[PDB]
RNA sequence: GGAUAGUGGCCUACCAUGGUUUCAACGGGUAACGGGGAAUAAGGGUUCGAUUCCGGAGAGGGAGCCUGAGAAACGGCUACCA
RNA sequence: GCGGUAAUUCCAGCUCCAAUAGCGUAUAUUAAAGUUGUUGCAGUUAAAAAGCUCGUAGUUGAACUUUGGGCCCGGUUGGCCGGUCGGAUUUCCAACGGGGCCUUUCCUUCUGGCUAACCUUGAGUCCUUGUGGCUCUUGGCGAACCAGGACUUUUACUUUGAAAAAAUUAGAGUGUUCAAAGCAGGCGUAUUGCUCGAAUAUAUUAGCAUGGAAUAAUAGAAUAGGACG
RNA sequence: AGGGGAUCGAAGAUGAUCAGAUACCGUCGUAGUCUUAACCAUAAACUAUGCCGACUAGGGAUCGGGUGGUGUUUUUUUAAUGACCCACUCGGCACCUUACGAGAAAUCAAAGUCUUUGGGUUCUGGGGGGAGUAUGGUCGCAAGGCUGAAACUUAAAGGAAUUG
């Protein structure tokens, strides 16, 4: 039968045996050690308002060639700096460091995202306006 | 071979095979009456000793164990029953 | 338990309220006292026969039998006038569609008017808390030895 | 150790029809072996079968035509509540028209749908088509 | 293969190998069928008169074709002593 | 099957289906239980009882002629050997397996069968406790077991 | 025996040495109140339930207690800590 | 994977697609995943058989112990008929089930209460040439369970049933104008009421109750310290 | 820790080669190689393939045991033997051909009798790095053994086969 004990008694083995091999299934073990709680800057919510740093000019990896656009950022509940991307060509002229962005995770389960080494984040609004609408024309940035 | 009479196969077949592997399994050694015409007397002895059988009366011999049939000793008769 | 010189203890021991009247010179030397369990189990004759003097008793005493009834294999004698047994039992697992050995340890006090050993099937009765974890009361004997009487020395 | 006595049964007359043969001796022929055997017949995947006795656990030859695609075992005897009984069929029998699971009940070894006409359950012991 | 009020539906009844009573499929074209005369008196082969067996691919395969045969013509008549039931 | 070992060998009896009289097989069962018990007089052991009239005798198998097995027979008349020959010969080798061992400290081979042996005689003694015909303590003791056969 | 509305190592005195555990005791963790239930639709499952109903626990943290049928109550009191 | 000068991916215009009072993104989780595999995985070389053997816990474990034959009772579908003013039951027939019997056959067991059923029969007979048919007391059925005494090898499984909150789910009825819902409502003499409802199912481990006696355990009579009276 | 220390020879020293040459080749030669008493417990410790049981296919070799003989040879006087020959049957180490069958293939009488998915049972694996690393426990005189993570990083790594 190859293992597996196809006895009609062998319930508690048979349970075991998953309950341990689950662990070598790699959510089930981030799930139970509570990683996004113990690591992951965001204490494993959706997003994380922090404050702007130094604008930082992070160049592509291979085999792209740019330089793109990205903010330390230390965020707010933890303290833990984080070095965020600013997508949407502009947009690196809203921030203005020492500001407050909302940081939002990259879409990638952790995972940085493309050609931009370690930055597993992106920032959506500065100031509280939504670079979204800053972009198009929508919103203007506050008074400071 | 793809048909045949597994109930009733023939008896030279049968007879080669294992003594397990017949149809019904059986012993395939036998009994034996001996004498040396020294004693009145017969004494039954198994094909396969394994002990040197000696006769009723006299401190002789009879056969000798192998790893088989116990080999017969000096000029006797016998008969299979 | 209680073998040999009942009256072993700093207070005197006696069935509540059976009274022997002294100035009436009798034979038996005490009026002694006894119920019927119920449920068809048999109240063994060494409780009537026996002098114990047991208040936990649930033929000579003051504890009743109600509720659960189970039965179970006796695993230590150890303790006085109460004992331990294992009940076993399969549990079902649906995920497997299998089951799996389990079991639970019950403590249950024992009447001196039973004679028990390790091994022996007894059948328990619950009854009112009698100590911090007792709440069964040893009622029938299903075992005798466990083929103790088949162990003797050479033929 | 030899574990299912009719497991290995099975698996001969399984590997007998496969192999294009007719017949099969079959080693040792448990009851509940002829009481399979029995129902296998019944609706026709075998012919005749004779038990031979050895005075051991025995042994049977069994005639088989060639209408048997598969006669299975069910390793571990599962229990089987009468609203499971479909579930059974459903997974290892090739339609609902024919083929029969063959469980073992207090009334009785017997196909499926003879255990459906008694309404009575027990355990699961194989299958046949 | 028949339908709710009787009519036979789903074409094509296949055919079946004599030796396994198994079904020779389409595409079998490993399979036979062995057409043996039926000779009246004294000689003269009937034309047209057959007694058909057919046999598998499988079982050409296996080399059982021969076998098979003699034990298929000879209880259908045609073999007098060739094939052994026993060995 | 070879529980202590990898060989594989089917090596049997081939009991006979006959289980009433050989038919050309004279003498009682008076004649053979008398016979039996002569020979566990000299302290031979079933086996060799059962041995020594099959050849120098009739005795086909001592069950048919007579409806009591060797060992049964020996038990009724008083006979009866404080342990089974099969656990005496386990302990019989052991013993003489160890005193070569206590003699070449060097011998890992034999220190190796020891073990194989020794735990045939653990298995086996189980067994019999467990059908009482060993007291329910009783336990094969190295320092007391060259006592126990020789 | 005392105490309780009452059973009970609940407490005391005396005596005994017991009680649990690889069929996982004991200990650790829980970003744990339990349940009816929720999400996902071949089936078997997987994951979730602070939260409309039921049960429990609490009233800044502990402890104590008055009244009373019922509270160890906090929109009652007393004490300490914050 | 695009972008280093004709960019089908960037920034726009144009046009086009998708969903549409909605549409994107982030995080989680479920499906896809037979990539956690009881159903249902893989381990020669892709990730994976302990160097080897013993071995306790655990899981697992050969075959065999009332089978086969006979009679009876009455059920539910389905047929060939319809007797009748869509549905009806007899006789004829299969078919599949349930109960109880006799075959050497515990049904725990005695002591009465009871009797429903016949070996009964006491008369005959409505009436088709009569075992088609039941009302019917005077010898003669135990088990159908009361209750009192005396006792009982143990279990697993399966059947049915009780005990069981509502909302939720599945689901019936009902035209909230539809629908999500709701548990309403529908009829008249709409001038002094008539009236259908507010179902059913699942409720699974355990516990209780009951039928079954295959499968799988357990216990018994071997120094007879056995079994009936 | 003793004894032994012929031989070959981690180390080291040399002669050469080389741009270099701490190496390959040559010389010398320490420890070692051998043994007793104790440790150590690892090997591509390999068949890179768990064990017990069943079934499924043809072929000729050989090993051990056994059975059959108006077989050959050893002649003594015919045997008995011993060796050899032929047929069989168990249990060995293997090989040959097939493939019904299986596999991604290489190939495999098991790696077969699996989506027609259940004989019993043990063990391990779950993309690649990180890493058999960190940490704790434990064994060891040491060297090290056993147990053994994560953060982070990454779109491949890998297998067999085909053409170049
Ligand atoms: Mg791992
Ligand atoms: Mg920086
Ligand atoms: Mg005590
Ligand atoms: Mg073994
Ligand atoms: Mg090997
Ligand atoms: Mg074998
Ligand atoms: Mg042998
Ligand atoms: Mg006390
Ligand atoms: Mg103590
Ligand atoms: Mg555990
Ligand atoms: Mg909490
Ligand atoms: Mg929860
Ligand atoms: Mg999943
Ligand atoms: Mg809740
Ligand atoms: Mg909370
Ligand atoms: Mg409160
Ligand atoms: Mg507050
Ligand atoms: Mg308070
Ligand atoms: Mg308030
Ligand atoms: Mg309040
Ligand atoms: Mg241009
Ligand atoms: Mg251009
Ligand atoms: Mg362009
Ligand atoms: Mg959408
Ligand atoms: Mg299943
Ligand atoms: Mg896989
Ligand atoms: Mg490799
Ligand atoms: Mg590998
Ligand atoms: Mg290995
Ligand atoms: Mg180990
Ligand atoms: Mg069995
Ligand atoms: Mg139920
Ligand atoms: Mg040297
Ligand atoms: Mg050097
Ligand atoms: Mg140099
Ligand atoms: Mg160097
Ligand atoms: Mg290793
Ligand atoms: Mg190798
Ligand atoms: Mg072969
Ligand atoms: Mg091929
Ligand atoms: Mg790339
Ligand atoms: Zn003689």
């Amino acid at each position: 039968g190859k293992g597996k004990p196809r006895g009609l008694n062998s319930a508690r083995k048979l349970r075991v045996h998953r309950r341990n091999n689950r662990w070598a299934e790699n959510n089930y073990k981030k799930r139970l050690l509570g990683t996004a709680f113990k690591s992951s800057p965001f204490g494993g919510s959706s997003h994380a308002k922090g404050i702007v740093l130094e604008k930082l000019g992070i160049e592509s990896k291979q085999p792209n060639s740019a330089i793109r656009k990205c903010v330390r950022v230390q965020l707010i509940k933890n303290g833990k700096k984080v070095t965020a991307f600013v997508p949407n060509d502009g947009c690196l002229n809203f921030v203005d460091e020492n500001d407050e962005v909302l940081l939002a995770g990259f879409g990638r389960k952790g995972k940085a995202k493309g050609d931009i080494p370690g930055v597993r984040f992106k920032v959506v609004k500065v100031s509280g306006v939504s670079l979204l609408a800053l972009w198009k024309e929508k919103k203007e940035k506050p008074r400071s | 071979v793809l048909v045949q009479d597994l109930l009733h196969p023939t008896a030279a077949s049968e007879a080669r095979k294992h003594k397990l592997k017949t149809l019904v399994q059986g012993p395939r050694s036998y009994f034996l009456d001996v004498k040396c015409p020294g004693c009145l007397n017969i004494t039954t002895v198994f094909s396969h000793a394994q002990t040197a059988v000696t006769c009723e009366s006299c401190s002789t011999i009879l056969c000798t164990p192998t790893g088989g049939k116990a080999k017969l000793s000096e000029g006797t008769s016998f008969r299979r029953k | 338990s209680t073998e040999l010189t009942v009256q072993s203890e700093r207070a005197f021991q006696k069935q509540p309220h059976i009274f022997n009247n002294p100035k009436v010179k009798t034979s038996k030397r005490t009026k002694r006292w006894y119920k019927n369990a119920g449920l068809g189990f048999k109240t063994p004759k060494t409780a009537i026969e026996g002098s114990y003097i047991d208040k936990k008793c649930p033929f000579t005493g003051l504890v009743s039998i109600r509720g659960k009834i189970l039965t179970g294999t006796v695993v230590s004698t150890k303790m006085h006038r109460t004992i331990v047994i294992r009940r076993a039992y399969l549990h079902y697992i649906p995920k497997y569609n299998r089951y799996e050995k389990r079991h639970k340890n019950v403590p249950v006090h024992v009447s001196p008017a039973f004679r028990v050993q390790v091994g022996d099937i007894v059948t328990v009765g619950q009854c009112r808390p009698i100590s911090k974890t007792v709440r069964f009361n040893v009622v029938k004997v299903s075992a005798a030895a466990g083929k103790a009487n088949k162990q003797f020395a050479k033929f | 150790t030899r574990s299912s006595v009719l497991a290995d049964a099975l698996n001969a007359i399984n590997n007998a029809e496969k192999t294009g043969k007719r017949q099969v001796l079959i080693r040792p022929s448990s009851k509940v072996i002829i009481k399979f055997l029995q129902v296998m017949q019944k609706h026709g995947y075998i012919g005749e079968f004779e038990y031979i006795d050895d005075h051991r656990s025995g042994k049977i030859v069994v005639q088989l035509n060639g209408r048997l695609n598969k006669c299975g075992v069910i390793s571990p005897r599962f229990n089987v509540k009468i609203g499971d009984i479909e579930k059974w069929t459903a997974n290892l029998l090739p339609a609902r028209q024919f083929g029969y699971v063959i469980l073992t009940t207090s009334a009785g070894i017997m196909d499926h749908e003879e255990a459906r006409r008694k309404h009575v359950s027990g355990k699961i012991l194989g299958f046949v088509y | 293969m028949e339908n709710d009020k009787g009519q036979l539906v789903e074409l094509y009844v296949p055919r079946k190998c004599s030796a396994t009573n198994r079904i020779i499929k389409a595409d079998d074209h490993a399979s036979v069928q062995i057409n043996v005369a039926k000779v009246d008196e004294e000689g003269r082969a009937i034309p047209g008169e057959y007694v058909t067996y057919a046999l598998s691919g499988y079982v050409r395969s296996r080399g059982e074709s021969d076998d098979s045969l003699n034990r298929l013509a000879q209880n259908d008549g045609l073999l007098k002593n060739v094939w052994s039931y026993s060995r | 099957g070879r529980m202590h070992s990898a060989g594989k060998g089917i090596s049997s009896s081939a009991i006979p289906y006959s289980r009433n009289a050989p038919a050309w097989f004279k003498l009682s069962s008076e004649s053979v239980i008398e016979q039996i018990v002569k020979y566990a007089r000299k302290g031979l052991t079933p086996s060799q009882i059962g041995v020594l009239l099959r050849d120098a005798h009739g005795v086909t198998q001592a069950r048919v002629i007579t409806g009591n097995k060797i060992m049964r027979i020996l038990k009724s008349n008083g006979l009866a050997p404080e342990i089974p020959e099969d656990l005496y010969y386990l302990i019989k080798k052991a013993v003489s397996v160890r005193k070569h061992l206590e003699r070449n400290r060097k011998d890992k081979d034999a220190k190796f069968r020891l073990i194989l042996i020794e735990s045939r005689i653990h298995r086996l003694a189980r067994y019999y406790r467990t059908v009482a015909v060993l007291p329910p303590n009783w336990k094969y003791e190295s320092a007391t077991a060259s006592a126990l056969v020789n």
